RNA sequence: GUGGCCUAUCGAUCCUUUAGUCCCUCGGAAUUUGAGGCUAGAGGUGCCAGAAAAGUUACCACAGGGAUAACUGGCUUGUG
RNA sequence: CUAUCUAGCGAAACCACAGCCAAGGGAACGGGCUUGGCAGAAUCAGCGGGGAAAGAAGACCCUGUUGAGCUUGACUCUAGU
RNA sequence: CGUGGAGGUCAGUGACGAAGCCUAGACCGUAAGGUCGGGUCGAACGGCCUCUAGUGCAGAUCUUGGUGGUAGUAGCAAAUAUUCAAAUGAGAACUUUGAAGACUGAAGUGGGGAAAGGUUCCACGUCAACAGCAGUUGGACGUGGGUUAGUCGAUCCUAAGA
RNA sequence: GUCGAAUUUGGGUAUAGGGGCGAAAGACUAAUCGAACCAUCUAGUAGCUGGUUCCUGCCGAAGUUUCCCUCAGGAUAGCAG
RNA sequence: CACGGACCAAGGAGUCUAACGUCUAUGCGAGUGUUUGGGUGUAAAACCCAUACGCGUAAUGAAAGUGAACGUAGGUUGGGG
RNA sequence: UUGACCUCAAAUCAGGUAGGAGUACCCGCUGAACUUAAGCAUAUCAAUAAGCGGAGGAAAAGAAACCAACCGGGAUUGCCUUAGUAACGGCGAGUGAAGCGGCAAAAGCUCAAAUUUGAAAUCUGGUACCUUCGGUGCCCGAGUUGUAAUUUGGAGAGGGCAACUUUGGGGCCGUUCCUUGUCUAUGUUCCUUGGAACAGGACGUCAUAGAGGGUGAGAAUCCCGUGUGGCGAGGAGUGCGGUUCUUUGUAAAGUGCCUUCGAAGAGUCGAGUUGUUUGGGAAUGCAGCUCUAAGUGGGUGGUAAAUUCCAUCUAAAGCUAAAUAUUGGCGAGAGACCGAUAGCGAACAAGUACAGUGAUGGAAAGAUGAAAAGAACUUUGAAAAGAGAGUGAAAAAGUACGU
């Protein structure tokens, strides 16, 4: 049990690494090579008004989304969803998906 | 079992050390276990600030005597010098010390401070038992804090007198070493 | 006396360091097995404190001093009902008694730095190697 | 998602809870969809399914079949309806096992605790 | 002229002891004893780069060795 | 009475691959390699030359900073007295 | 290069057949290997970018399990001995009955017990396994029945001793 | 060989591992005895024997020096990447 | 004519940990280290933070102790650019 | 003679209590060797394994005879650090703490030693009754060889003067905590394949519910659940939020000034010696034997001793939550873990079958199919079975059963 699980990573490096995430989604190419479904989208990044903050209902929230141009990546997590490949179907890790907008 | 320049090393592990190994796994789960007790302390104890006062203390030693901590506890000279006893102080959240005792003025007089502002800024229900509610502050210590002393100002003007520091620590080291032989050279005669 | 070796023909079976059979000596006193043996004569007891009283030669006699933990006068009396909370049962055979500390080195001070809190428990925690998730 | 402590979504624990059931609790499980007109009438969706119960077949080879539950036979999981049986070769015949989750309740038996039953879940 | 005309004639750590410096420390502050340090020698390891050490097993044991003896065989032929 | 043959029943040891020799060279005594002699299916009962046959990590001997039993003014201790 | 598992991706393959297995059929790579067709089969699995390890076997008088040559071979030879007929049965050198020939020869191959075994005792039914051939027989298999005390023992007494 | 006794034997009982018991063989103490059996310490130590699992590419040795209760082993310098 | 191997399948041997040397990559840099702990949370994750402490920034003596610019931080010779 | 007291007995006297189990973690005693030192005896392994005694939900420790030398800190426990450091060690191999600093948690206290003496004011038990984890009355007994009140070193006490300030105990109804019940959305609509749709295609719906499981193949919408809330039932503890019944009491407590006092633990401290132990080194703790104190005293101040100072606490009597530990027990949630020679010895009638006189030792063994629909009937054979027929999507699934 005491193999080391865990590893340390400096404060300021680890603060470099989610600096660049962020400025690589501004970059429409990284975000298409990623898989994700934005070739309809006109500008990148995207900015929505602050209304979206205060949707209660799942509906209108998929439908604000729906008329943003996130309709294309919500389908394609759909479409996406598979049964695993191994032994990880019976330890809780049964069907895998692909991954979606991040608001 | 010694080859090539390498540093001496000290490792002790030629006991049954395996059966002592303590991982602390559940340092995430405690953090959660003492957040839950504090939360639940609050919300039972009172609307009082789940700690008690403490006093202003000189750390000791020469590496730490240059700066102030918080101690045990208020003094009973300290205490009634506030105007209160040592037996209602307790009961109304103010931690007491008995042994320790008071040489110092500057550090009575900031911990007699204390004590009044902090009778000046609580409200002392009484047992009738009305109790006007009133909102809870979870920490006394952040409502009064403790701070270093000032020392010098940022400026002032040169005065030398001529003498030499240096030579001022060589006469005082010096002086202390014979002053023994000294006394014995004198009582002699 | 001392505490004579309980071997057979005085032979040890082992190194010349552990081979002494006449010069040792028993690590808790004899008041203190003057205190366990009356224990188990009155087990319905709780051992409270002893006293020296007289010796000789071949005994030295001690007197012990028993609290009933089932008399009502006890249960009753607020200085005396203490004794009657379980975890107190046979005070004398963990070495709670005054003589009991005594043997066990429960003092304060830099002279008492093994024994200050259990032997045994200081050494497990000086002993005890400590790894955290994010390793020092 | 799960947003409790006190639920475990957990398979292996799942599975032998459902195997391991006693016959109380599995009768909470054989529960059956009421049709659309009984729905209709009594504003409920399903309910536990009970002997002498006409029910309709809609899943299986047997699909289309009515009839009157016989037998609610717990122990393996499965109803029994009279008129869904097999011909042995020798002439024997022996019911068909059938899922309550792959029938529809036509006709309810009523008394007094199922009238309580469908009133406390808010039918009329 | 910094021992013997030249080429051999000899000895670490720990400990003890002597000489020197009369210097440093005994850590709450001093004096005097005592003890501990600093520099240079002596007391010895001859298995001489320096463990403190008697036999027996035909009652025997284990790990190995053809790196190695008690048969053949091979090389050799003093001896026969 | 066996062996032997028939009916029924039915194991084991052992097994790198295998199984004809002479000389040569070779880890200095080959079933295999080199040069020669030779060499014809499938087999039965006997047989003890060979397979340096099988049975056991040589009990002899030596080595190891591996043991044990026993002995003694070896070294260091000890119950008892 | 290959294997178990993990994050991302190919909105990858699949009951119109996934994985595995067999295949002196085809193709690619110097090689570790990869790909395709055919047969068998029935529910999951793969390519690429990265993460991780209980990650690759011909040997260890290796571990567990399975299987050979030997080989239808060694052998099934102590205790004197068997033979005829009938009955039963699908089947009789071995079961039953009769007849004959023999042996144990009273310190027995006879008639009872102690220790130990525990139903082996008895009847009916029955032969896959067991009785190193055989079997209709059995101490086998299935189902039942059976042990009756004031006088026989235990129980009581004491022995060495505990 | 011995066969009326230092005879043979059942049952009861006593002696337990550095102990027992021995008309004495180091014999016997449950197929185990020059110190029984069982579990644990224990995955005891081994300078000694055996084994140590995919491919291709490039480079490529040493059995010598000094010291060691060193002579079947290490340290050190050399050779190699 | 030295040892293991009759055959086949599955299993089967440089691992993890504490403290370190060289080399390399990364962040910051006379500084550096958020994760003992606190705050917070979509809850063992992610995010935020005070005071200390460790190492480094001064060495040298057994110790009491003392403590790094004569000068464009020196001269000479060889030095890439 | 009789009646007491003291000490010691008896009873199937009245009422109680102790043992054994478990033992992961906890408090003590006792106590090795393998091993390392390339041999080996001191040392190391280790103040460990085994053995023995004793507890709890935690235990133990704990309100300084402490740490310090500072401008001093201020019960105990744990974490980070001090630190592989001071020190110990055939000064070899090796071993090795503590004060300060940051943090988690925080809580304080009471007996002995005093004449109530104008009043033993105290307590067990018996008995009657009642508002029954108890109360009142009455009666024996205990106890003056000392039971209450009052005071514990921070103090405090006996007198004198002078001032104001502050309450106690239950019922009932809520709240909090725990154990439980119930209610609370949306397709099984068409086409294709198939034995089976839970697959593919088309058209929808719900979502604070697209966790998980079941149902004849990959099901948010078929079933149970999941998410969000509502309504109940039974207990615990007075933690506290409102009401309600009692006035506890010429009671209790706190505070100023003056005066006189101020009781504080003995075969113990301490010393010598022996053994053991520690980093503790002219001796760290513990124990045996011998000696054996003091009251402006005593302990400590890490080098033995004599002399003169200073600093700091108050031993030889006692209680006490939390932060800490937990391969056992009970109830839960999880995994870049194993996938039937793996993982616990045991996924199964596993500590089972079986072996041993005994202590003990100790396996192998999971999978027909969606559903037995487990093969009627005919024929050959003494029979086992065979050949047809039949069931099934498939007997290339036949209870010797997936592949
Ligand atoms: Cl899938
Ligand atoms: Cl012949
Ligand atoms: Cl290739
Ligand atoms: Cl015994
Ligand atoms: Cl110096
Ligand atoms: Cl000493
Ligand atoms: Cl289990
Ligand atoms: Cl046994
Ligand atoms: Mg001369
Ligand atoms: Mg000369
Ligand atoms: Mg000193
Ligand atoms: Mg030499
Ligand atoms: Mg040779
Ligand atoms: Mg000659
Ligand atoms: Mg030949
Ligand atoms: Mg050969
Ligand atoms: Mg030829
Ligand atoms: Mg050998
Ligand atoms: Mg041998
Ligand atoms: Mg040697
Ligand atoms: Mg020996
Ligand atoms: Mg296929
Ligand atoms: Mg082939
Ligand atoms: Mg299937
Ligand atoms: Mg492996
Ligand atoms: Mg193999
Ligand atoms: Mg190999
Ligand atoms: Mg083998
Ligand atoms: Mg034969
Ligand atoms: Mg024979
Ligand atoms: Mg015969
Ligand atoms: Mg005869
Ligand atoms: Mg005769
Ligand atoms: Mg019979
Ligand atoms: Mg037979
Ligand atoms: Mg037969
Ligand atoms: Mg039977
Ligand atoms: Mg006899
Ligand atoms: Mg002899
Ligand atoms: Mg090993
Ligand atoms: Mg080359
Ligand atoms: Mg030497
Ligand atoms: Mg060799
Ligand atoms: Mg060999
Ligand atoms: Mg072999
Ligand atoms: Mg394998
Ligand atoms: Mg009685
Ligand atoms: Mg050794
Ligand atoms: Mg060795
Ligand atoms: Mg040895
Ligand atoms: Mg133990
Ligand atoms: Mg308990
Ligand atoms: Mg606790
Ligand atoms: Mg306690
Ligand atoms: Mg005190
Ligand atoms: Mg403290
Ligand atoms: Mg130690
Ligand atoms: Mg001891
Ligand atoms: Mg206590
Ligand atoms: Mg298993
Ligand atoms: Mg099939």
């Amino acid at each position: 049990t005491w193999r080391k699980w865990n590893v340390k990573v400096n404060h300021n490096e680890k603060r470099y690494a989610t600096a660049s995430a962020i400025a690589a989604t501004a970059v429409a190419s990284l975000v298409l090579a990623r898989g994700h479904r934005v070739e309809k989208i006109p500008e990148i990044p995207l900015v929505v008004s602050t209304d979206l903050e205060s949707i209660q209902k799942t509906k209108e929230a998929v439908a604000a989304l729906k008329a943003v141009g996130a309709h294309s990546d919500l389908l394609k997590v759909l479409k996406s969803k598979k049964l695993r490949a191994g032994k990880g179907k019976y330890r809780n890790r049964r069907w895998t998906q692909r991954r979606g907008p991040l608001v | 079992a010694i080859s090539k320049n390498l540093p001496i090393l000290k490792n002790h592990f030629r006991k049954h050390w395996q059966e002592r190994v303590k991982v602390h796994f559940d340092q995430a789960g405690k953090k959660v276990s003492r957040r839950n007790a504090r939360a639940t302390r609050a919300a039972k104890i009172a609307p009082r600030p789940l700690d008690l006062l403490r006093p202003v203390v000189r750390a000791p030693t020469v590496k730490y005597n240059r700066k102030v901590r918080a101690g045990r506890g208020f003094t009973l000279a300290e205490v009634k010098a506030a105007g209160l006893t040592a037996a209602y102080a307790r009961t109304i959240g103010i931690a007491v010390d008995h042994r320790r005792q008071n040489r110092n003025q500057e550090i009575f007089d900031a911990n007699v401070q204390r004590l009044k502002e902090y009778q000046s800024k609580i409200i002392v229900f009484p047992r009738n038992g009305k109790a006007p509610e009133a909102e809870q502050v979870l920490s006394a210590a952040a409502t009064f804090p403790i701070a270093q002393p000032a020392t010098d100002v940022e400026a002032r003007a040169v005065q030398d007198n001529g003498e030499s520091a240096f030579r001022t620590l060589r006469l005082a080291r010096s002086e202390k070493k014979f002053r023994g032989i000294r006394e014995k050279r004198a009582r002699e005669k | 006396g001392n505490r004579k070796r309980p071997v057979p023909k005085g032979a040890t079976y082992g190194k010349p360091t552990n081979q002494g059979v006449n010069e040792l000596k028993y690590q808790r006193s004899l008041r203190a097995t003057a205190e366990e043996r009356v224990g188990r004569r009155a087990a319905n007891l709780r051992v409270l404190n002893s006293y020296w009283v007289n010796q000789d030669s071949t005994y030295k006699y001690f007197e012990v001093i028993l609290v009933d933990p089932q008399h009502k006068a006890i249960r009753r009396d607020a200085r005396y009902n203490w004794i009657c909370d379980p975890v107190h049962k046979h005070r004398e055979a963990r070495g709670l008694t005054a003589t009991g500390k005594k043997s066990r080195g429960i003092n304060k001070g830099h002279k008492f730095n093994n024994t200050k809190a259990g032997r045994r428990k200081t050494w497990k925690r000086q002993n005890t190697l400590s790894l955290w998730r994010y390793r020092k | 998602a799960k947003q409790s402590l006190d639920v475990s979504s957990d398979r292996r624990k799942a599975r032998k809870a459902y195997f391991t059931a006693p016959s109380s609790q599995r009768r909470v499980l054989l529960s059956a969809p009421l049709s659309k007109e009984l729905r209709a009438q009594y504003g409920i969706k399903a309910l536990p399914i009970r002997r002498d119960d006409e029910v309709l077949v809609v899943r299986g080879s047997k699909k289309g079949q009515e009839g009157k539950i016989s037998s609610v036979y717990r122990l393996k999981f499965a109803v029994q309806v009279d008129k869904v049986t097999k011909e042995k070769v020798n002439g024997a015949s022996v019911p068909i096992n059938l899922h309550p989750s792959k029938l529809v309740i036509t006709k309810l038996h009523l008394d007094k605790d199922r009238k309580a039953l469908i009133q406390r879940k808010g039918g009329k």
